């Protein structure tokens, strides 16, 4: 199984860290099998679709909620009942609120792991519309989530093969240029991390 | 100046780069 050189990783100035841009840290994760990065991904690919995409995303969504403004009502018309039949007979209201309260409760309960699910869905959409390679996730679920669905459509790895294929896919003139640049335009502390 | 001291941590960074400012200047090469 590849493997890295710790000469080029660890020691200060991390080689690897700056012909890329990272930080350690993330790459002590990536190498050690932490975090997962992106390879690469298509951009013209993923322009025409953004908009169907939402559609399914969003059609998606709307069931869940219509599915959840019900459980709210089909709930409070349970618990509606739960009053009508605990008060009817010889109770007092002590008892009757704290088994509302229960019931509010199961509302609660119900309404949240639905809202829950409303925002891993939201956040999953917002990380897939935000995509470019060297990301990290730390997740291990927002990451498999996303491979289930269109994982096709971008590629991943993890360890020396993922910064391998990375290296390869990587210009270099650009962005040697880019640093002359920075140097020359910018300034301050920035100039010297960028030298 | 008294109720409030001095910190540690940004005199630090700040004499750092005052460091690898006067190092440029001239020749960078301070390790």
């Amino acid at each position: 199984a590849p493997v890295t050189h710790i000469w080029y990783f660890k020691g200060v100035p991390s080689r690897l860290g700056y012909l890329l841009d990272l930080a350690p840290k993330d790459l002590e994760k990536i190498i050690y099998f932490a975090a997962y990065v992106i390879t690469s991904v298509d951009d013209e690919m993923r322009h025409n679709e953004l908009s169907t995409l939402e559609a399914e995303m969003a059609v998606e969504k709307k069931a869940v909620e219509d599915q959840r403004d019900a459980d709210l009502e089909a709930r409070a018309q349970k618990l509606e009942a739960d009053l009508a039949e605990l008060e009817a007979e010889g109770a007092k209201s002590d008892v009757r609120r704290k088994v509302r309260d229960s019931g509010e409760r199961e509302m609660r309960q119900l309404r949240d792991r639905a809202q829950r699910e409303l925002d891993r869905l939201d956040e999953i959409w917002n990380t897939f519309t935000k995509l470019a390679p060297k990301q990290l996730i730390v997740d291990e679920v927002l990451y498999r989530e996303l491979q289930d669905r269109y994982g096709e459509y971008f590629t991943g790895a993890m360890g020396a093969e993922s910064i391998k294929k990375l290296i390869e896919n990587f210009d270099i003139d650009a962005e040697a240029e880019s640093l002359r640049e920075v140097i020359r335009s910018g300034k301050g502390q920035k100039k010297l991390r960028a030298l | 100046v008294d109720l409030l001291g001095r910190n540690k941590a940004a005199d630090e960074a700040a004499e750092r780069e005052r460091r690898e400012e006067e190092a440029y200047a001239a020749g960078v090469l301070d390790l």
